C-alpha cells in the first residue's frame, strides 16, 4: 500500500450504474466512454493504455482564457495578452515540476491527462451530455481549462479531508465549476457497441484509483511496461 | 405580583409597511416613556394632519401657482422655532425638563430602560425627518371606496406576511388561507386602466412586492402540487404588479437575479418586467441572455425564453443593436439543440408531415410554434440594417430552402409569413449586395407564388 | 449473516479472540495510535465483521437495534473507530 | 507513438466517411467532422502550429518525412482518393 | 378636483419641504451633538447628577449599553456610532437659516456656558471606552452597517495618528482573548474582497470595504509605529493573521498579477479604482518605513511576486487612463516611488535589491527618469511634479546602483 502523488499514472474504475474503466474512443473524438464487457480488476482490458491517466496539480488559464476571448471577438493588445498567455504557461510548467511528486489529500484540486491522446479530461457546464440530456458533456482537451479542476473527494466515511489518499481507494471526482461528480451512465453509444458514456450529473459513482506506475519510475531512461520499443 | 408584560415595540417610529430591587420604579418609568412615545407620536399625527389641512387649503384656493414659500413658512413654523407650536410642546420649559430626565434615565441599570430613553433622546432632535418621512408615508384616497380597498388590502398583506415569516408549519390551515388571499388580491388589483394605475401605486406604496418575492424565497421540495398553485397566483400578482409601470418594472429588476432559475413561470415575469421598456431592455447585461440560452440549450426547446428574447430586442419600436448582435452570436454557437431547422429532405418531410397536423390551426407550444418563433426571431435579429447579423442568419437558412417550403402546397400561413419575413429582411432589406437573390431564380418563383396567394384571396372574398 | 456477533460470559475461550486491520499506511507495524480506525477479524472463523439493516427489535415501534455478523471476504468501508474515552469519565 | 495513433485514427474516420459517400448520403455534422479532421491533417503534415492562418494557403520549409511515410503506410492518400472518387460517381 | 392634479401637486410640495428641511435637520443633529458633549449644563452645579455627567459618567454608560443593545437595537447602536463620529469631527455650516436654529436651539437648552481640540476629544472618548467599544463591535457584530460604523468610529479615533490611541488599541489587542477572532474576521473580510475583485475582473460592497480597513490600518501604523507595524505581521496568538501579505495579494489581484505586470496594467486599473490603488500603494509604505525590516522582507519575497506589480507601476504608463488623467497616474507613480524607497530605506544587504533590479531593469528605470523630467509641461493644474518623481526614481536608483554595475554605468550624465 502506498499514498498517491503527483505524477503518479493512475488507472480509474467505475462501481455505479456500470461497472468498468474509463477510456477513449481515439485521438479524433473527444467522448469518453466506459466498457464494462472490455475487462474488469482481474482482468483488466487488453489495450490497457487507453486507460492511464497522470494525476497533475491545478493550473492557471486566466491570460489562455482572455486571449481566446479576444480571438472570438488591437495588433498589441493581442500581442500582449498572447506573451501573457505564454508566460501564464511556463510558470504553469515550472510549478508543475516543482510541486511534482507532492502527495494528494483530499479535497485537493488535480487533473487528469489522459496520456495516450495526451489531453486533460475537462467537463462543460455549459454544453449538455450528447445523450443523457439533463447531464453535462465531459470531454478531453488538449490545452484545457478551468473545468479540468476535480475535487477529489471521500467516498468512505473513514476518509475526511485532508487525510492523505491511499492507492486503491475509491473516490469522487467533483468538477469545481460544474459541481456535479463524474457520472458512469447506463446510455449506450449508437456508433460504438459495447460503449457507456461518462458525464457530469448527481450520483453515487464511486472511482477506485488503481497505481500503474510510481511519478519516480516514470523517468526516461530505464526499461518501463508498457513502452512501445523496437527489437 | 409584578407581570413584565411586553407589547410590540413602543419606540419605533410608525410606517405604512408594518431581578433590579427597585424592579418596581423601574417598570412605572419605563411605563412613563411609553406613554410619553404614545403622546409624540399623537403629536406627530396633529402635524401630519396640520400639513394635509394647509395643502388642501393652498389647493382650494389656487383651483376653485402655489404660494411654495407661505407653504414652507407654515411647515417650519409648527417645530418649535416660534410661539405658534407652544402649546404642543410636552414641556413648560422648552424641552429642557424632557431632555434632563431622559439624561437621568439614561443613567439607570435598567436596560430596557435606558434603552427607552435613548431612542426617545435620538428622536427628540428628528421632529422633522420624522414629520417628512411621515407625510411621504401619507396616501391621499377621495372615496369610501378606496378606503375600503386600502383597508382590505392592509389586512390581506398584513395576514400574507405574517404566515410567510412562519412559513414552517405548511411547508394544511395555511393553505387554503393564502390562496384566496392571492386570489383576491389578484382579482381586485386589475380593473380597467385608471383603477390598475392607481392599484398599481397604492401597491408600490405599502410594498406589496416585497412581500410577494419573500412568498417566492420560501424553501420548499420538488413536489408539492399544492402550493404550485399559490407560487402560480404569486407569480401573476407580480406580472400585473408591472403592466404599464416603468418604476414598478424597474422595482422588480433591482431584484432580478431572484427570477433566474430554471422555469416557465418565472420566464413569463421576466418578459413582462422587460416588456416596452427601453431603458432596460438597451441596459440588459450579458448574463441573463446568457442564462436563457442556456435554457434552451440544456432544460429544453420552449417558446418563453424565445419570447422573452423577442420582446428584449425590441423596446418601444426602437430596436437594440446590442441585443440583436448578442442574441445571434449565442444562437449561433449552439446548433441541432437551440437553433434547429429543417433544411435536409428527411427534415422536411417530417416538417410537412407535422405541419399537415396543424391544418386547423397551430397547436401552442408545439415544435412546429418553436420553429416559427425562432423564425421571427432571426428575422428580428436582422432589422436594423445590420451587416453581422444579416450575414451570420443567411447560412442557417439558405434561399432554397425558403422557397421549397414557400412553394410547398401543404403550407401554412404562419410558416409562409414567417419564412417571407426572414428572406425580406435577412436577404432583401440589407446593407450589402447578396449575389444569390438577383443572381438566381428564386425570387421569381416566391413572386409566382404571391400572385397565387392575391388569387386564392380573390376567390375566397368572392366565396 | 452466516455468523453473529453476541456476549458470551467467559472469555478465556478461543472465540473471543479478535485481530485488527489498518485502513491507512503504519509506521512498519509500530504501536497502535489512539483513536484509529480499524477493521476487526475473527481469529477462529477468519471473518471480517460487517453490520446489517436487519432490527432485532422490530416488534417496537421505532426500532433502533441494528443486528451485526462476519463474512469471510472483507470490506474496505466496514471499519470502526476507537474512540478513547477519558479516565476521569 | 501518438502521431502514428493519430494517422490511424484519422485513417479509420476517412474510410468511414468514404463508405456513408459511397451509400450516398452524409450528415452536416459528419461533413463538419470530415472537414475538421481534413484541416487537422493538413497541419500535421506541414507539421506546423495552428495560430489561425489559412489553411488552404501554408507554405512548409522541410517537409516531414516521418508524416509523410505515416501517411502513406496507413493509407490516409488511400482515403483521400476515396474522399475525391465517390461523390462524383450524382451526390 | 382633479386626482392626478392633486397627487402632483402634493409630490411637489413633498418635494419643496424636503429640500427646504435639509439644513435644519443638519442644525438639530450638530445641537444633539453639542448636547452630548456637554450634558452636565442642563444640571444644577451642585447636583450629584451634575457631577457625575461633568466626570464623564453619562458617556462611559452610553458606551457600555450600545454594546449591550447591539444584539437587539441595531438601528440604536448604528445612531449612537454616527453620534460619535460626528462629535469626533469639526464644525460645519449649514447656511443662515441653519445657524440661526442652531443658535436658538444652544440658547434653549444649554442656558450656561482644531487639530488639539480633535484630540483632546478622542482622548476622552478613549478614557470612556470607545477603542474598546469599537474592537468588541466588530469581533461579535453580524451586519455590515454596523460594522462600516464601527470601522468609521475607529478611523476619527486615530486620526492624525494619535500615539495614545495607538497605544490603547496595541494593548486591547494584547490583553484581551478576542485579538484572534478580531484579526480573524480582517483576514476573512480580505480574502471575500480579494475574491470578489477577482471574480469581477461597478464595485461592490466587499471591494468598497476596503477603504476604510485600509485606512484604518495605515492609521494604527501612523508615526513609525514598531509595535503595531510588527504585530499587525504576527500575533502573539495560537493562529496568526498576517495583514501585510494580504495587503500585497489584493494590490497583486486588482493590478491583475502576472498579465498586469507584463505590459497590461492599464486594462486593470481605471478611475474608479485609482483611488483604492493608491490608498494600498499608502497603507504598504507606511508597514514598510519606520524602517520594519520583517515587513519589508515579507513584501519583497511573497510568493505573489508583488514587486513585479509595483515596478510596473512605475516602468509601465497607463494608456487609457493617463491620456484624459494624467494627475491621478502621476500620484499613483509616486506612491510607487515613495513604497519602493520604503522598502530600500536601510537595507545594507543586497536580497532586496536584486529581487526588485530583476523586474525594475536598469535602461528602462533610466528612460523613466529621462521621461519624468521632460513631462514638466504636464504640471499645469497638478499637485504632483513629474520632475519631483523623477528626482525620486533616481534616489531609487542611485541606491540600487550599489549593486548593480549596469545602472551606475547608466546613471553617469555625459
Amino acid at each position: 500500500s502506498s499514498f498517491l502523488h503527483i505524477g503518479d499514472i493512475v488507472s480509474l474504475y467505475a462501481e455505479g450504474s456500470v461497472n468498468g474503466f474509463i477510456s477513449t474512443l481515439g485521438l479524433v473524438d473527444d467522448r469518453c466512454v466506459v466498457e464494462p464487457a472490455a475487462g474488469d480488476l482481474d482482468n483488466p482490458p487488453k489495450k490497457f493504455r487507453d486507460c492511464l491517466f497522470k494525476v497533475c496539480p491545478m493550473n492557471r488559464y486566466s491570460a489562455q482564457k482572455q486571449y481566446w476571448k479576444a480571438k472570438q471577438t488591437d495588433v498589441v493588445l493581442l500581442q500582449k495578452l498572447q506573451h501573457a498567455a505564454q508566460m501564464e504557461q511556463k510558470q504553469n510548467d515550472t510549478e508543475n515540476k516543482k510541486v511534482h511528486g507532492d502527495v494528494v489529500k483530499y479535497g485537493s484540486v488535480i487533473q487528469l491527462l489522459h496520456m495516450k491522446s495526451n489531453k486533460y479530461l475537462t467537463v462543460n457546464k455549459r454544453l449538455p451530455a450528447l445523450l443523457e440530456k439533463n447531464a453535462m458533456r465531459v470531454t478531453l482537451d488538449a490545452t484545457g481549462n478551468e473545468g479540468s479542476w476535480l475535487f477529489i473527494q471521500p467516498f468512505w466515511k473513514l476518509r475526511s479531508n485532508g487525510d492523505n489518499v491511499v492507492v486503491g481507494d475509491k473516490v469522487i471526482l467533483n468538477p469545481v465549476n460544474a459541481g456535479q461528480p463524474l457520472h458512469a451512465s447506463n446510455y449506450e453509444l449508437s456508433d460504438n457497441a459495447g460503449c457507456k458514456e461518462v458525464n457530469s450529473v448527481n450520483c453515487n459513482t464511486s472511482w477506485k484509483i488503481n497505481l500503474f506506475m510510481q511519478f519516480r519510475d516514470h523517468l526516461e531512461e530505464v526499461l518501463k511496461g508498457g513502452d512501445v520499443v523496437r527489437l | 405580583t409584578m407581570v413584565l408584560s411586553r407589547k410590540q415595540s413602543v419606540f419605533s417610529a410608525p410606517s405604512l409597511s408594518a431581578e433590579n430591587e427597585d424592579i418596581v420604579v423601574m417598570e412605572t418609568k419605563l411605563k412613563i416613556l411609553e406613554i410619553l412615545q404614545f403622546i409624540l407620536n399623537v403629536r406627530l399625527d396633529y402635524r401630519i394632519s396640520y400639513l394635509l389641512s394647509v395643502f388642501k387649503k393652498e389647493f382650494v384656493e389656487v383651483f376653485p401657482n402655489m404660494n411654495l414659500d407661505r407653504i414652507g413658512e407654515q411647515a417650519e413654523a409648527m417645530f418649535g422655532v416660534g410661539k405658534t407650536s407652544s402649546m404642543l410642546e410636552v414641556d413648560d420649559e422648552g424641552g429642557r425638563m424632557f431632555l434632563r430626565v431622559l439624561i437621568h434615565l439614561t443613567m439607570h441599570d435598567y436596560a430596557p430602560l435606558v434603552s427607552g430613553a435613548l431612542q426617545l433622546l435620538f428622536k427628540h432632535f428628528s421632529q422633522r425627518q420624522e414629520a417628512m418621512h411621515t407625510f411621504k408615508q401619507v396616501q391621499l384616497l377621495i372615496s369610501a371606496q378606496d378606503v375600503e380597498n386600502y383597508k382590505v388590502i392592509k389586512s390581506e398583506l398584513d395576514r400574507l406576511r405574517t404566515m410567510v415569516e412562519k412559513s414552517e408549519l405548511w411547508v394544511s390551515e395555511n393553505y387554503q388561507i393564502v390562496k384566496g388571499i392571492l386570489e383576491r388580491l389578484n382579482k381586485m388589483c386589475g380593473v380597467g386602466e385608471q383603477m390598475r394605475k392607481k392599484q398599481q401605486r397604492l401597491l408600490k406604496n405599502m410594498d406589496a412586492h416585497k412581500v410577494m418575492l419573500d412568498l417566492l424565497q420560501i424553501p420548499y421540495d420538488k413536489g408539492d402540487a399544492k402550493m404550485m398553485e399559490i407560487l402560480r397566483y404569486t407569480h401573476q400578482f407580480l406580472q400585473k404588479f408591472c403592466a404599464g409601470n416603468p418604476g414598478n418594472q424597474a422595482l422588480l429588476h433591482k431584484h432580478l437575479h431572484l427570477f433566474l432559475t430554471p422555469g416557465l413561470l418565472e420566464a413569463e415575469t421576466m418578459q413582462h418586467i422587460f416588456l416596452n421598456n427601453y431603458q432596460l431592455c438597451s441596459e440588459i447585461s450579458e448574463p441573463v441572455l446568457q442564462h436563457f440560452v442556456h435554457l434552451l440549450a440544456t432544460h429544453g426547446r420552449h417558446v418563453q425564453y424565445l419570447d422573452f428574447l423577442h420582446t428584449v430586442i425590441k423596446a418601444e419600436g426602437k430596436y437594440v443593436k446590442k441585443c440583436q448582435d448578442m442574441i445571434m452570436t449565442e444562437l449561433t454557437n449552439a446548433g441541432d439543440d437551440v437553433v434547429v431547422f429543417y433544411n435536409d429532405k428527411a427534415s422536411l418531410a417530417h416538417l410537412l408531415d407535422m405541419m399537415k397536423a396543424a391544418r386547423d390551426g397551430v397547436e401552442d407550444h408545439s415544435p412546429l410554434m418553436y420553429h416559427i418563433s425562432l423564425v421571427d426571431l432571426l428575422a428580428a435579429c436582422a432589422e436594423g440594417k445590420n451587416v453581422y447579423t444579416e450575414i451570420k442568419c443567411t447560412s442557417l437558412l439558405p434561399l432554397e430552402d425558403v422557397v421549397s417550403v414557400v412553394t410547398h402546397e401543404d403550407c401554412i400561413t404562419e410558416v409562409k409569413m414567417a419564412y417571407v419575413n426572414f428572406v425580406n429582411h435577412c436577404y432583401v432589406d440589407t446593407e450589402v449586395e447578396m449575389k444569390e437573390i438577383y443572381t438566381s431564380n428564386h425570387i421569381w418563383t416566391l413572386f409566382e407564388n404571391f400572385t397565387l396567394d392575391m388569387a386564392r384571396v380573390c376567390s375566397k372574398r368572392e366565396k | 449473516i452466516k455468523y453473529c456477533l453476541v456476549a458470551v460470559p467467559h472469555g478465556n475461550d478461543i472465540a473471543s479472540l479478535f485481530e485488527l486491520d489498518p485502513t491507512t499506511l503504519q509506521k512498519t507495524d509500530s504501536f497502535v495510535p489512539r483513536n484509529s480506525y480499524v477493521r476487526l477479524r475473527h481469529l477462529c472463523t477468519n471473518t471480517w465483521i460487517q453490520s446489517t439493516n436487519v432490527p432485532i427489535d422490530i416488534e417496537e415501534e421505532r426500532p433502533i437495534r441494528l443486528m451485526l455478523g462476519t463474512c469471510p471476504t472483507k470490506e474496505d468501508k466496514e471499519a470502526f473507530a476507537i474512540v478513547s474515552v477519558p479516565v476521569s469519565e | 507513438i501518438r502521431d502514428l495513433d493519430f494517422a490511424n485514427d484519422a485513417s479509420s474516420m476517412l474510410a468511414s466517411a468514404v463508405e456513408k459517400l459511397n451509400e450516398g448520403f452524409i450528415s452536416q455534422n459528419d461533413r463538419r467532422f470530415v472537414i475538421q479532421l481534413l484541416e487537422d491533417l493538413v497541419f500535421f503534415v506541414s507539421d506546423v502550429p495552428n495560430n489561425g492562418q489559412n489553411v488552404l494557403d501554408i507554405m512548409v520549409t522541410k517537409p516531414n518525412r516521418e508524416r509523410q511515410k505515416l501517411m502513406r503506410e496507413q493509407n490516409i492518400l488511400k482515403q483521400v482518393f476515396g474522399i475525391l472518387k465517390a461523390p462524383f460517381r450524382p451526390l | 378636483w382633479d386626482y392626478k392634479n392633486i397627487i402632483e401637486k402634493l409630490q411637489d410640495i413633498i418635494t419643496a419641504l424636503e429640500e427646504r428641511l435639509k439644513p435644519l435637520v443638519q442644525a438639530e443633529l450638530s445641537v444633539l451633538v453639542d448636547v452630548l458633549h456637554w450634558p452636565e449644563l442642563l444640571f444644577l452645579e451642585g447636583s450629584e447628577a451634575y457631577q457625575r455627567c461633568e466626570s464623564g459618567g453619562f458617556l462611559s454608560k452610553l458606551i457600555q449599553h450600545t454594546k449591550d443593545l447591539m444584539e437587539s437595537e441595531e438601528k440604536l447602536c448604528i445612531k449612537v456610532l454616527r453620534t460619535l463620529q460626528q462629535m469626533l469631527l469639526k464644525k460645519t455650516k449649514y447656511g443662515d437659516r441653519g445657524n440661526q436654529l442652531r443658535k436658538m436651539l444652544l440658547q434653549n437648552y444649554l442656558q450656561n456656558r482644531d487639530w488639539s481640540a480633535i484630540a483632546a476629544t478622542q482622548c476622552r472618548l478613549d478614557k470612556e471606552g470607545a477603542t474598546k467599544l469599537v474592537c468588541d463591535l466588530i469581533t461579535s457584530t453580524k451586519n455590515e452597517k454596523i460594522f462600516q460604523e464601527s470601522i468609521g468610529l475607529a478611523i476619527h479615533l486615530l486620526d492624525g495618528g494619535n500615539t495614545e490611541i495607538q497605544k490603547s488599541f496595541h494593548n486591547l489587542m494584547m490583553s484581551d482573548k478576542k485579538s484572534e477572532r478580531f484579526f480573524k474576521v480582517l483576514h476573512d473580510r480580505m480574502k471575500r474582497a480579494q475574491q470578489e475583485t477577482k471574480s469581477t475582473v461597478e464595485m461592490g460592497t466587499s471591494v468598497l470595504i476596503m477603504q476604510p480597513i485600509l485606512r484604518f490600518l495605515q492609521l494604527l501604523c501612523e508615526n513609525h509605529n514598531r509595535d503595531l507595524q510588527n504585530f499587525l505581521r504576527c500575533q502573539n496568538n495560537k493562529t496568526n493573521y498576517n495583514l501585510v501579505c494580504e495587503t500585497l495579494q489584493f494590490l497583486d489581484i486588482m493590478c491583475g498579477s502576472t498579465t498586469g505586470g507584463l505590459g497590461l496594467l492599464g486594462l486593470y486599473i481605471n478611475e474608479d479604482n485609482v483611488g483604492l490603488v493608491i490608498q494600498t500603494l499608502e497603507t504598504l509604505t507606511e508597514y514598510c518605513q519606520g524602517p520594519c525590516h520583517e515587513n519589508q522582507t515579507c513584501i519583497v519575497t511573497h510568493e505573489s511576486n508583488g514587486i513585479d506589480i509595483i515596478t510596473a507601476l512605475i516602468l509601465n504608463d497607463i494608456s487609457p487612463l493617463c491620456k484624459y488623467r494624467m494627475d491621478l497616474v502621476l500620484q499613483l507613480k509616486d506612491n510607487a516611488s515613495k513604497l519602493l524607497l520604503a522598502l530600500m530605506e536601510s537595507r545594507h544587504d543586497s536580497e532586496n535589491a536584486e529581487r526588485i533590479l530583476i523586474s525594475l531593469r536598469p535602461q528602462e528605470l533610466v528612460d523613466v527618469i529621462k521621461k519624468a523630467y521632460l513631462q514638466e509641461e504636464e504640471r499645469e493644474n497638478s499637485e504632483v511634479s513629474p520632475r519631483e518623481v523623477g528626482h525620486n526614481i533616481y534616489i531609487l536608483a542611485l541606491q540600487l546602483s550599489r549593486h548593480n554595475k549596469q545602472l551606475q554605468h547608466l546613471l553617469k550624465p555625459v
